[PDB]
C-alpha cells in the first residue's frame, strides 16, 4: 500500500527527493542520489520475495494478465471481478513442465496449506 | 608348432579323447597384443568335435593336451595355424596367434 | 589407422597409507616386508578377465585416473615405470608383463599369500608366492619419491593386507632382517586403507569432488637443522651462561619430586628416585659443563636462528627469590625447587614462534645424530634393534612429544626473558616448499560443454566442506584447464578463502565462507549479470552493487565451474533434484532463478582437469614456439624447424620444451639373431636415421636428443639423464643364477653436452636405429659415441628432442639419410618402406608436452569395501559388482 501510494504520488517524490538531500541520508549504509536508492523501493525490493511466496506459480499466469489491467488503469475494486470474471486462468500442472517442479515447492511448504 | 602355457590348472586327469566335443570359451590376440574374437563377447562356450578338423590344426593339437576345467594359453605359430594366406580382413598373412583357452565340459 | 574400441572393466587401486623411502641422512629403515591373501576371485565376471596384482608402488607419479590410459585402459600395479607389480604368472612394469617361474604357478587364485618385499638398499622388490621364491626381480629402480604397498583388481576380488603385528600375522616368516610394514604409520596418523589419487569420493548428499592432496616427499623425513658450529660465543650470552643453565639443571626432575620418583641420598639421577634437587655439583661433572654448555647450545642456536638480546628493566636477580615449597622437600643437603627458581614472568608471541622452531632445531640434531649412529624409525621401539619411535623430522613428530620438547626451552626462554634480555625475532623470508610443480595444485571441474547456457536465468550450488582455496563459478566452454580460474577472461568466479571476485583478475567481494557454507551461484543472461549467495544471503560489493558482475557478453555460453586445491573438498549441486539445493527457496525461487540441472534425467557429466602430461599439437597460434616445415633442397633434407618468438622481448617464456615427432617407428616382431649408396644393401638394410641440429647460439648442455616410448608424461622442468625412468626386470634360475636382465625406460636420450672452446658451429646429433636387432647408436657430429641401447622387441619410440631455449633458433630435426641407412619416413610410412628418398608427410609434425589436459569424469566408480577384518585377519578389500567401459584406442600413440 505504501509502494502504491508511492507511485500514486508525484509531489510527494520530490519532497522526498528533498529530505534526503537537506539531511543529507547515506542511503547506502542503511541498505547494507537517486531515487533507485530510495528506502520505499529498497524495502519492497526486499519484502517482495515474502509476497510472491504466497502466489503460487499457478497464479504466476493470472498476474501476466492483470498486468494489462493495471496498465490500462483499471479501478482497483473492479480489479477483483476482473479476476472472477477471468477466472479459467490457472492452468496445468501435468501440461505445462516448469510448472511441474515448481508446483512441487510450492505444494510442500508447510506453511503453505491448500486449505 | 603350438606352445601350451598353463595359467590355472583343472584335473589333469581327464583329456578330451578323439570324438568328444569340447566345449571351450577363449578369446584371441595377435601375437602384437590385439584382439580378433573371443566368445565371452558373443557369450556362448564354442563346441567341436576333435579328430574332424573343424579348428585349425594347433588349436587341436593344443586343446588335447589341457584337462577338464584348466585355463591355458595357445601360442599358435602360422604352419599350425592360418598362415601364408590368412583370415582376409580379420588377421593378416604369416601371423602367430595366441589363444587364452579355457576348457569348459568334455562333450 | 582407424580407431579401434572395445569393452573393457574399471580397474582400481587401494594402499595402506604407509610411505617408505631413501635418502642421504634418512630416518627411514629399508627393508620392509608385506603380504596379500587372497580370499575369492572370481575368475570371469565380465568378458575380460578379472585383474589382480599386488606389488610396490611410487608416490611421484603412480596415478591410475579411472577409466581410460596407456594401452587398452585397465591401468593397475605396473602399467607404468612407478609401479612393479606380480599377477602369479607375471612380473608387471612399464605395461609390460614378462613371465616369472614359480613352483606351481598360476594366476592368484583364493587361498594365495603372496609375500613381497622391498630392499631399498640395493634396490629391489622380491617376492614369494604360498611361500615359495618367486624366481625374478625388479632392480635398479629409481628411487625418488616413496613407496607405498598397492593392490590392484577390477570387480569381482577379495583379499585381506596383512601389515604384520596387530594388523595381520604374515602366514609367512619375513626374511632375516626384514621390517613389517606395520612399523611405518607415521606418529600422526592412523593405518587405514585408501586409494590413490582420487578426485571424487561419496559423500552423505552426494559425491564430494576433491582437489590434489599433499603426499610426503622422501626429503621431508631427513632431519635438517641449522648448524651451531659457527657461532663465536658472544660477550652478553657468556654473562648470562649460568643462570639458564642453571635453570635446566634440574627442570625436568621438579615434576616428579614427592612422587614415587623422590629422591634418596643412597641413590642418584635414573634411579626411579631422579630429581636430586641439590644442585649440578653433587651430579657428575661431564654431565654438569655439558648442561652448562647445552644451555650455552641452546642460545648458540639463538644466534643461528638470528635471536638477540638486549637488557632494559631493573634485574631480575633482585626481584626473583627461591621458594622452598612444603612440596619438593629433600633430606639430602636441603630442599629448593629443582630448577632455579622464578616469579611472575611472561612470553609474547614472538618468543612463542621462537621456542617452536628452538625445539624443533634440537629434536632435529637429535635425531640426525641418532641417524648417524645407525638407529632408524619404527612404530615400536626396539633399542637392540636400534629402532626408535620417536626418528622423525619435527614436522612428523606427534603433538604430545611436540609439547613436551616445547615445554623445557619455553621454561628457558621464560627465565631469560624475566631478566630482561630482548628475544629479537629474526627477519621474516616467504618460502614455498614446493615449487616446480605449480600445476598439481589445482582441479577444475566443469560442466561438460554441452549444457552451456546463452539465454535464461539459472542456479546451482556449491557447499564448501572444507574452507581453503576453491572457486566457484561460471566459465566460458573454451576454458583453459592450466590457468587459475579468473585470471583469463574465460571465467566469472568466486574465491572464498577471503572473499574475492575472479575475471580477469582480482577484486575483493565478500566474506570468506566457513566450513558448511553453501555458496549460490546464479545467472541472469537477460540482464547479462551474476550473483552469488553465500548461505542464502546475497554477497555485496563494497560499492554496495548486488551483482557480482555485470555487463556480461552472453557470447558462446556459459558453463558451472569449480576449482579445488591442494586438500579441499567440496559438493557441488547443479540441482537435479530441487529438494536437495539447500538455500535455493531464500534466494533464488522467486526471483526466477532455475536449477542448472532440472530435468537432466542422467546427472550433468562433469570434465575434469587430468594433471598427466600428454604430447599434443605445437599450437599454429602460439605466442612463443613457431614450427617451421622446411623442405628439402639437395643439400639439405626436409626439417622441422623450432624457432622461439618472443627471444630477447620482455614476456619471453623460457622453460623446458618436451618435443617429438608425431609418428613412432616400430621394432620388429621377431629379432634377427635366432654419397651414393649400393642398391640391394639400402633395399635390404633395417638401420634408419634422423638428425637434430643445435643451432649455434643454442647452448649444446641444455638439448637432450633421442627417443620416447609413447608413455612418457614426465613434465620435469628440471630434467637431466638421471631423471628418466629405468628398472631391470632380472629372471634368474632356482639358485638365483640370472637367466635375464632386461632393461626398461621410457626415455632413450644423449645429453648434448656430452658431446662439447667457442660455441659458433651447429652440433648436429644422428640417431639410429636397427629395427630388426633392436639397437640404438647415435652419432655426435659424424663420430660414433659410447651410448648404446637395446630394446625389446616390438617396442614403439618416437624421436623426441628435450630442450631449454637459450636462442631464438632452438633446434631443427632434419629428416635425412646416411650412405647405406633408409630415413624416418621409410620406418613410419608402410607406403615407404622401399623409398630411399627423405620425406615429410603432414602427418609428420612436432608435438610438444602438455601439463594439463581435459578429460571425462565417469558417471559410476567402482564401489571397493575395506574394513579391518580383525587384529589377525587384517585389512580387507572387497569389490563385486562390476564396471565396464568402451574405450577408444587411438593406435599409433598406445593410449586409450
Amino acid at each position: 500500500e505504501i509502494f502504491i501510494y508511492w507511485s500514486k504520488s508525484h509531489n510527494f517524490k520530490r519532497e522526498e527527493q528533498n529530505f534526503v538531500v537537506q539531511n543529507e541520508i547515506n542511503n547506502m549504509s542503511f541498505l547494507t542520489y537517486s531515487v533507485q536508492t530510495s528506502l520505499i523501493v529498497a524495502t519492497l525490493k526486499k519484502m517482495l520475495p515474502i509476497g510472491l511466496n504466497m502466489c503460487a506459480p499457478t497464479d504466476q499466469d493470472l498476474i501476466m494478465l492483470a498486468k494489462t489491467r493495471y496498465a490500462l488503469k483499471d479501478t482497483d475494486e473492479e480489479v477483483r471481478e476482473f479476476l472472477q470474471n477471468n477466472l479459467h486462468l490457472q492452468g496445468k500442472v501435468e501440461g505445462s513442465p516448469s510448472l511441474r517442479w515448481q508446483m512441487a515447492l510450492y505444494r510442500g511448504l508447510p506453511g503453505r496449506e491448500e486449505d | 608348432g603350438v606352445e601350451i602355457e598353463t595359467i590355472s590348472p583343472g584335473d589333469g586327469r581327464t583329456f578330451p579323447k578323439k570324438g568328444q566335443t569340447c566345449v571351450v570359451h577363449y578369446t584371441g590376440m595377435l601375437q602384437n597384443g590385439k584382439k580378433f574374437d573371443s566368445s565371452r563377447d558373443r557369450n556362448k562356450p564354442f563346441k567341436f568335435r576333435i579328430g574332424k578338423q573343424e579348428v585349425i590344426k594347433g588349436f587341436e593339437e593344443g586343446a588335447a593336451q589341457m584337462s577338464l576345467g584348466q585355463r591355458a594359453k595357445l601360442t599358435c605359430t602360422p604352419d599350425v595355424a592360418y598362415g601364408a594366406t590368412g583370415h582376409p580382413g580379420v588377421i593378416p598373412p604369416n601371423a602367430t596367434l595366441i589363444f587364452d583357452v579355457e576348457l569348459l565340459n568334455l562333450e | 589407422l582407424l580407431l579401434q574400441t572395445n569393452l573393457i572393466n574399471y580397474v582400481t587401486s587401494i594402499r595402506p597409507n604407509i610411505f617408505v623411502g631413501r635418502a642421504e641422512g634418512s630416518t627411514q629403515y629399508g627393508k620392509w616386508y608385506f603380504e596379500v591373501m587372497v580370499d575369492e576371485v572370481v575368475p570371469f565376471l565380465t568378458a575380460q578377465a578379472t585383474h589382480l596384482r599386488v606389488g610396490w608402488a611410487l608416490t611421484e607419479g603412480y596415478s591410475p585416473y579411472p577409466g581410460g590410459g596407456e594401452g587398452w585402459g585397465g591401468n593397475g600395479v605396473g602399467d607404468d615405470l612407478y609401479s612393479y607389480g606380480f599377477d602369479g604368472l607375471h612380473l608387471w612394469t612399464g605395461h609390460v608383463a614378462r613371465p616369472v617361474t614359480s613352483p606351481g604357478q598360476h594366476l592368484l587364485a583364493p587361498e594365495d599369500v603372496v609375500s613381497c618385499c622391498l630392499d631399498l638398499s640395493v634396490p629391489s622388490i622380491s617376492f614369494r608366492i604360498n611361500g615359495c621364491p618367486v624366481q625374478g626381480v625388479f632392480e635398479a629402480f629409481n628411487l625418488d619419491g616413496l613407496f607405498f604397498p598397492v593392490v590392484s583388481f577390477s570387480a569381482g576380488v577379495k583379499v585381506r593386507f596383512l601389515l604384520g603385528g596387530r594388523h595381520g600375522e604374515f602366514k609367512f616368516l619375513p626374511p632375516p632382517g626384514y621390517a613389517p610394514c606395520h612399523e611405518a604409520v607415521l606418529p600422526r596418523e592412523r593405518l587405514r586403507l585408501e586409494p590413490i589419487k582420487e578426485y571424487r569420493r561419496e559423500g552423505p548428499r552426494g559425491p564430494h569432488l576433491v582437489g590434489p592432496s599433499r603426499c610426503l616427499s622422501h626429503t621431508d623425513f631427513v632431519p635438517c637443522p641449522v648448524d651451531t658450529v659457527q657461532i663465536v660465543l658472544p660477550p652478553h650470552l657468556e654473562r648470562i651462561r649460568e643462570k639458564l643453565a642453571e635453570n635446566i639443571h634440574e627442570l625436568w626432575a621438579l615434576t616428579r619430586i614427592e612422587q614415587g620418583w623422590t629422591y634418596g641420598p643412597v641413590r642418584d639421577d635414573n634411579k626411579r628416585l631422579h630429581p636430586c634437587l641439590v644442585n649440578f655439583h653433587s651430579l657428575p661433572e661431564p654431565e654438569r659443563n655439558y648442561n652448562l654448555q647445552m644451555s650455552g647450545e641452546t642460545l648458540k642456536t639463538l644466534l643461528a636462528l638470528g635471536c638477540h638480546v638486549g637488557m632494559a628493566d631493573e634485574k631480575a636477580e633482585d626481584n626473583l627469590k627461591k621458594t622452598k615449597l612444603p612440596k619438593t622437600y629433600m633430606m639430602s643437603n636441603g630442599y629448593k625447587p629443582a630448577p632455579l627458581d622464578l616469579s611472575h614472568v611472561r612470553l609474547t608471541p614472538a618468543q612463542t614462534t621462537l621456542v617452536d622452531r628452538l625445539a624443533e632445531n634440537g629434536h632435529n640434531v637429535w635425531a640426525r645424530d641418532r641417524v648417524a649412529q645407525g638407529w632408524s624409525y619404527s612404530a615400536v621401539q626396539d633399542i637392540p634393534a636400534r629402532r626408535n619411535p620417536r626418528l622423525v623430522p619435527y614436522r612428523l613428530l606427534d603433538e604430545a612429544t611436540k609439547r613436551s620438547n616445547r615445554d623445557s626451552l619455553c621454561q628457558a626462554v621464560r627465565t631469560l626473558l624475566g631478566y630482561g634480555y630482548n628475544i629479537e625475532p629474526p627477519d621474516q623470508e616467504p618460502s614455498q616448499v614446493e615449487n616446480q610443480s605449480r600445476w598439481d595444485r589445482v582441479r577444475i571441474f566443469r560442466a561438460e560443454k554441452s549444457y552451456t547456457v546463452q539465454s535464461g536465468r539459472w542456479y546451482f550450488e556449491f557447499e564448501a566442506v572444507t574452507t581453503g582455496e576453491m572457486r566457484v563459478g561460471w566459465a566460458r566452454p573454451e576454458l583453459r584447464p592450466d590457468v587459475e580460474l579468473g585470471a583469463d577472461e574465460l571465467a566469472y568466479v568466486f574465491n572464498g578463502h577471503r572473499g574475492q571476485r575472479w575475471h580477469l583478475g582480482s577484486e575483493p567481494f565478500g566474506r570468506p565462507w566457513q566450513s558448511g557454507d553453501v555458496v549460490g551461484c546464479m545467472i541472469d543472461l537477460t540482464e547479462n549479470t551474476i550473483i552469488f549467495t553465500l548461505n542464502g544471503e546475497v554477497l555485496m560489493s563494497d560499492s554496495g552493487s548486488e551483482t557480482a558482475f555485470r555487463e556480461i557478453e552472453i557470447g558462446d555460453g556459459f558453463l558451472p565451474v569449480c576449482s579445488l586445491g591442494p586438500g579441499q573438498v567440496g559438493h557441488l549441486n547443479l540441482g537435479q533434484d530441487v529438494s536437495s539445493l539447500r538455500f535455493f527457496a531464500i534466494c533464488g525461487l522467486q526471483e526466477g532463478f532455475e536449477p542448472f540441472a532440472i530435468n537432466m534425467q542422467r546427472p550433468v557429466t562433469t570434465w575434469f582437469s587430468k594433471s598427466l602430461p600428454q604430447f599434443e599439437p605445437v599450437p599454429p597460434e602460439h605466442p612463443h614456439y613457431e614450427v617451421a616445415r622446411m623442405d628439402g633442397t639437395v643439400d639439405t633434407p626436409p626439417c622441422l624447424r623450432l624457432a622461439h618468438r618472443t627471444w630477447g622481448s620482455q614476456n619471453s617464456l623460457v622453460e623446458m620444451l618436451f618435443l617429438r615427432l608425431s609418428l613412432p617407428v616400430q621394432f620388429h616382431q621377431h629379432f634377427r639373431c635366432t654419397n651414393r649408396d649400393d642398391p640391394e644393401i639400402i633395399l635390404n638394410t633395417t638401420t634408419y636415421y634422423y638428425s637434430v641440429r643445435v643451432f649455434a647460439g643454442q647452448e649444446p648442455s641444455c638439448v637432450w636428443v633421442g627417443w620416447v616410448t609413447p608413455d612418457y608424461h614426465q613434465h620435469d622442468m628440471n630434467f637431466d639423464l638421471s631423471k628418466v625412468r629405468a628398472v631391470t626386470v632380472t629372471m634368474g634360475d632356482e639358485q638365483g643364477n640370472v637367466h635375464s636382465s632386461l632393461k626398461c625406460s621410457n626415455c632413450y636420450m644423449v645429453w648434448g653436452g656430452d658431446f662439447v672452446r667457442i660455441s659458433h658451429t651447429d652440433l648436429v646429433i644422428g640417431c639410429l636405429v636397427d629395427l630388426a636387432t633392436g639397437l640404438m647408436t647415435f652419432t655426435a657430429n659424424g663420430k660414433e659415441s659410447n651410448t648404446f641401447f637395446q630394446v625389446e622387441p616390438n617396442t614403439k619410440l618416437f624421436p623426441a628432442v628435450f630442450v631449454l631455449p637459450t636462442h631464438q633458433n632452438v633446434i631443427q630435426f632434419e629428416l635425412g639419410k646416411q650412405k647405406n641407412i633408409m630415413p624416418l619416413s621409410a620406418a613410419m610410412f608402410l607406403s615407404e618402406r622401399k623409398n630411399p628418398a627423405p620425406q615429410c608427410p603432414p602427418r609428420l609434425e612436432v608435438q610438444m608436452l602438455m601439463p594439463v589436459s581435459w578429460s571425462r569424469m565417469p558417471n559410476h566408480f567402482l564401489q571397493v569395501e575395506t574394513r579391518r577384518a580383525g587384529e589377525r585377519l587384517g585389512w580387507a578389500v572387497q569389490c563385486q559388482d562390476p564396471l565396464t567401459m568402451m574405450a577408444l584406442h587411438i593406435p599409433e600413440e598406445n593410449r586409450c
